[PDB]
RNA sequence: AACUGCGAAUGGCUCAUUAAAUCAGUUAUGGUUCCUUUGGUCGCUCGCCACUUGGAUAACUGUGGUAAUUCUAGA
RNA sequence: AAUCCUGCUCAGUACGAGAGGAACCGCAGGUUCAGACAUUUGGUGUAUGUGCUUGGCUGAGGAGCCAAUGGGGCGAAGCU
C-alpha cells in the first residue's frame, strides 16, 4: 500500500498542542507516541500522522483527568515531502481519536497534512482542507 | 479544450475542441479584450486575427 | 520540472529550493529563501521592499479599438434586394414621393366623397 | 475560409423598429414611401396558410 | 422498477406466490446469492452490486459482513410458456412473486430461522460444494422439515472446487 | 539537457562549482553523497555484489537538473534566464555607452 | 415572454429584549421630512432635426459551460 | 556489523460449529546502530559582508570611529 516516509518529528513527550476537533478540549499534552521503541534518554517524538497518547489540560472537565488517543494533524517543524517541499505550519495541532481510528469529534479546524490524511481516512473525510 | 469561435460577419459560432497545449500557448498568459494571432490554429487559420471575449473555468 | 511556484516577492521557485508554509486559515505560501520568509513573517509589505517584483511593477521599473460597419441581410428578405433598394435611383425616389403625394390626393378625394 | 464559420451568413434576426433607424438604413431623404418600404416578414409553416406581417414603426 | 399498483394486481393472485427462505450454514454465500437475485429480478430492485444489498439493512451488518437480522425482500419476474409447461401446480400468468426471506445462518439465531420458517412455505438450502453438509445446514434442515417445508438445494462456491481444489470431473 | 528540459546548458552551475572549478571532460552523476572533499580523487568499482533488487535494477530517466549558483542561494538556472528576468543593468548600459 | 412603472416598508406571528425606557392622557414641531389623494402651477424666463434626434439594451435567433442553484457568458 | 518491527498481498484463506484466524514467497516502509555528506531545510556567523539604530567624539556635510563583539535585521564560504 505504501507506508509513510520518515519525516522530522519535532514534538517530544511533554509538548502541548492545540486540539483541532470540536469535542470541547482546548489543547492536548503529549505523553507518548505509539510505535516508539526508544533509546537511552531519547525522548519519544511524533510527527504529523502519528498516533499518540495525550491528556487534555484545558477543556471539558469530563475529559481532563483521562488519557486519550490522538493523531497529530499539523506541526510547526518543517519536514521534507519527498519532492523538495519543506512544509511547516503555523501551529501544532492534533485531533482526538480512539484505538480503531474513529475521530471523537465531527469537525476539524484548519488544514490537515496530506500525510496524516492519507494515513487516517476518517480524519481525511473530516478535514476542512488538505495542505 | 472547447474553443467557441464567433465571426461577427457570419454568425454560426462553432466549438473547436483541441488537445494541444502547443497550439494553445499563443493564447496562454494573455488576457481578454486583446487581439492575438489565430495562426497557431493551423495553416487553414493562418492569417486570422482573433480577440478573447469570454471564458469558462474548469468548474463552469 | 514540477509545477512552477512563485514566492510572495514573485521570483520563480524551482523544485527543491525554498520552503512552503501553510497557515491555519488555509492559506499556503512559498518562499524562495529565509530572507523572503522573514520579511513575510515580520509582515513587511512587499510593495516597499525595493528588490521585489511587486515593487518593480508598482514603480514601473522595467516598463487600440476596432469600429466595424458590416452590412448583412434582414430575416425574410433578399440581400441583393435590400442593397439595390437602398442604392435605388434618386429619380426613382422622387417619383415615389410624388406618386405617394397624388395617392394621398386621391385618398383626400375618397375622404371628401365619403363626407358627401 | 473555414467551412461553417466564414460562410452561409444568417441575416440579422429582425428589422429595425425605429423610424430614424430604418430611414438611415434605406438612405431615405424626406418621406419616400416609408409606409411600404419597411420589412415585411413572411411566416411559413407546414400546417397553416403562410402570411406576412410587419412591425410598428415608432417616433 | 414497477410502481405499487401492479404489485397489488399480482399480490391478489394465489397460484403464483412463493414464500421461501434461503437457509444455510455460516458463510455459504446466502448473502451473495440473494444479492445476485436482487440484481436479476426485483419488484423495484436494480442490478446494483455494491457489495451487500438491502439484505444487510444495518451499518454494523456492513461493518462485519455477517448477517444479523433476517430481511424480507420482494421479487417479481416472468417466464415463458414452455417454462410454464414444467409447472404441474396451479398456474395463472407468466408473472411470479417471491416473498424472499434471508434468514441468519448462525446457531445463536435459530430463533430467527424459526420466525422465517413459520412464514415461509419453501426453503432454498445453500450448501458449499467444497465443505459439503455442515453443522448448521444439518440443523436448519431438521427445523424446516419439522415445519413441513419443501427443500430445494443449491450447491454454491463451485469456483472454489474447480479452481482452488482443482477437482477433476470424476471426483466432482 | 534532458528529454524534457532541452535547455542548451552545461552541468556547471551558475558561476562554477564551489571550490572545484569548471567541469569540461566527462562526468558521472551519483545518487547521494560520496566521501571526501571537493577535487578529491575517488575510485569507482564495479560492484562485488549481484544486483537483482528493484532499486538496483530500476531504470532512471532524469527530467531536470538544478544548475543554480551553489555559491549562495541561487535562483536563476542560466545566464539567459537571468538576463531575461533582470533585464538590462547599469553596467550593461554604460558598457553600451562606452563602446557605442 | 420581456423592458418599464408600481407594490413587495402593508398584512400575519411572537412577547425575547425592555422599569421615566415602552406606553396612556395632553401638548409643541413658529425645530422637521412626506411616494400617494385633491386643488393650485406647468407659452410668465426673450434663448441645416422640431413634421421629433443619438447610442444601445431586453425579450428574441443561435454556440455553450457546470454535478448542481430562480448560475450565466460569447456573437 | 548490522538489528528489529510495521503496513499491503497471501486472505476473512488454511484451521474452525461459530466466534475468530494465520504462515512461506513477494512488495512498500520504518526502529535502533554504523560510515559518510552539505545539493536542499535548519543552526552558527567577527567574511566585523551590507543596511538600521542609541550615546559620545572628529567644527558641519560626506566619510568614519569608541562603547572589553554597542545593539539589532538579513547574510557568502566553512563547519554542522
Ligand atoms: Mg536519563
Ligand atoms: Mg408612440
Ligand atoms: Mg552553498
Ligand atoms: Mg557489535
Ligand atoms: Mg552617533
Ligand atoms: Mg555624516
Ligand atoms: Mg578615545
Ligand atoms: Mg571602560
Ligand atoms: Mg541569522
Amino acid at each position: 500500500s505504501g507506508a509513510k516516509f520518515r519525516i522530522s518529528l519535532g514534538l517530544p513527550v511533554g509538548a502541548v498542542i492545540n486540539c483541532a476537533d470540536n469535542t470541547g478540549a482546548k489543547n492536548l499534552y503529549i505523553i507518548s507516541v505509539k510505535g516508539i521503541k526508544g533509546r537511552l534518554n531519547r525522548l519519544p517524538a511524533a510527527g504529523v500522522g502519528d498516533m499518540v497518547m495525550a491528556t487534555v489540560k484545558k477543556g471539558k472537565p469530563e475529559l481532563r483527568k483521562k488519557v486519550h488517543p490522538a493523531v497529530v494533524i499539523r506541526q510547526r517543524k518543517s519536514y521534507r515531502r519527498k519532492d523538495g517541499v519543506f512544509l511547516y505550519f503555523e501551529d501544532n495541532a492534533g485531533v482526538i481519536v480512539n484505538n480503531k481510528g474513529e475521530m471523537k469529534g465531527s469537525a476539524i479546524t484548519g488544514p490537515v497534512a496530506k500525510e496524516c490524511a492519507d494515513l487516517w481516512p476518517r480524519i481525511a473525510s473530516n478535514a476542512g482542507s488538505i495542505a | 479544450m472547447k474553443l467557441n469561435i464567433s465571426f461577427p460577419a457570419t454568425g454560426c459560432q462553432k466549438l473547436i475542441e483541441v488537445d494541444d497545449e502547443r497550439k494553445l500557448r499563443t493564447f496562454y498568459e494573455k488576457r481578454m479584450a486583446t487581439e492575438v494571432a489565430a495562426d497557431a490554429l493551423g495553416e487553414e487559420w493562418k492569417g486570422y486575427v482573433v480577440r478573447i471575449s469570454g471564458g469558462n473555468d474548469k468548474q463552469g | 520540472m514540477k509545477v512552477e511556484l512563485c514566492s510572495f516577492s514573485g521570483y520563480k521557485i524551482y523544485p527543491g529550493h525554498g520552503r512552503r508554509y501553510a497557515r491555519t486559515d488555509g492559506k499556503v505560501f512559498q518562499f524562495l529563501n529565509a530572507k523572503c520568509e522573514s520579511a513575510f513573517l515580520s509582515k513587511r509589505n512587499p510593495r516597499q521592499i525595493n528588490w521585489t517584483v511587486l515593487y518593480r511593477r508598482k514603480h514601473k521599473k522595467g516598463q487600440t479599438r476596432r469600429a466595424v460597419k458590416f452590412q448583412r441581410a434582414i430575416t425574410g428578405a433578399s440581400l441583393a434586394d435590400i442593397m439595390a433598394k437602398r442604392n435605388q435611383k434618386p429619380e426613382v425616389r422622387k417619383a415615389q414621393r410624388e406618386q405617394a403625394i397624388r395617392a394621398a390626393k386621391e385618398a383626400k378625394k375618397a375622404k371628401q366623397a365619403s363626407k358627401k | 475560409d473555414i467551412p461553417g464559420l466564414t460562410d452561409t451568413t444568417v441575416p440579422r434576426r429582425l428589422g429595425p423598429k425605429r423610424a430614424s433607424r430604418i430611414r438611415k438604413l434605406f438612405n431615405l431623404s424626406k418621406e419616400d414611401d416609408v409606409r411600404q418600404y419597411v420589412v415585411r416578414k413572411p411566416l411559413n409553416k407546414e400546417g397553416k396558410k403562410p402570411r406576412t406581417k410587419a412591425p410598428k414603426i415608432q417616433r | 422498477n414497477f410502481t405499487v399498483d401492479q404489485i397489488r394486481a399480482i399480490m391478489d393472485k394465489k397460484a403464483n406466490i412463493r414464500n421461501m427462505s434461503v437457509i444455510a450454514h455460516v458463510d455459504h454465500g446466502k448473502s451473495t446469492l440473494t444479492d445476485s437475485l436482487v440484481c436479476k429480478a426485483g419488484i423495484i430492485a436494480s442490478a446494483r452490486a455494491g457489495e451487500t444489498r438491502f439484505t444487510d439493512t444495518r451499518k454494523d451488518e456492513q461493518e462485519r459482513c455477517i448477517t444479523i437480522k433476517s430481511t424480507a425482500i420482494s421479487l417479481f419476474y416472468e417466464l415463458s410458456e414452455n417454462d410454464l409447461n414444467f409447472i404441474k401446480q396451479s398456474k395463472d400468468g407468466a408473472g411470479f412473486l417471491i416473498n424472499l426471506i434471508d434468514s441468519p445462518g448462525h446457531v445463536d439465531f435459530s430463533s430467527e430461522v424459526t420466525a422465517a420458517l413459520r412464514v415461509t412455505d419453501g426453503a432454498l438450502v445453500v450448501v458449499d460444494c467444497v465443505s459439503g453438509v455442515c453443522v448448521q445446514t444439518e440443523t436448519v434442515l431438521r427445523q424446516a422439515i419439522a415445519e413441513r417445508i419443501k427443500p430445494v438445494l443449491m450447491m454454491n462456491k463451485m469456483d472454489r472446487a474447480l479452481l482452488e481444489l482443482q477437482l477433476e470431473p470424476e471426483e466432482l | 539537457s534532458t528529454d524534457y528540459d532541452l535547455s542548451d546548458k552545461s552541468i556547471n552551475p551558475l558561476g562554477g562549482f564551489v571550490h572545484y572549478g569548471e567541469v569540461t571532460n566527462d562526468f558521472v552523476m551519483l545518487k547521494g553523497c560520496v566521501v571526501g572533499t571537493k577535487k578529491r580523487v575517488l575510485t569507482l568499482r564495479k560492484s562485488l555484489l549481484v544486483q537483482t533488487k528493484r532499486r538496483a535494477l530500476e531504470k532512471i530517466d532524469l527530467k531536470f537538473i538544478d544548475t543554480t549558483s551553489k555559491f549562495g542561494h541561487g535562483r536563476f538556472q542560466t545566464m539567459e534566464e537571468k538576463k531575461a528576468f533582470m533585464g538590462p543593468l547599469k553596467k550593461d548600459r554604460i558598457a553600451k555607452e562606452e563602446g557605442a
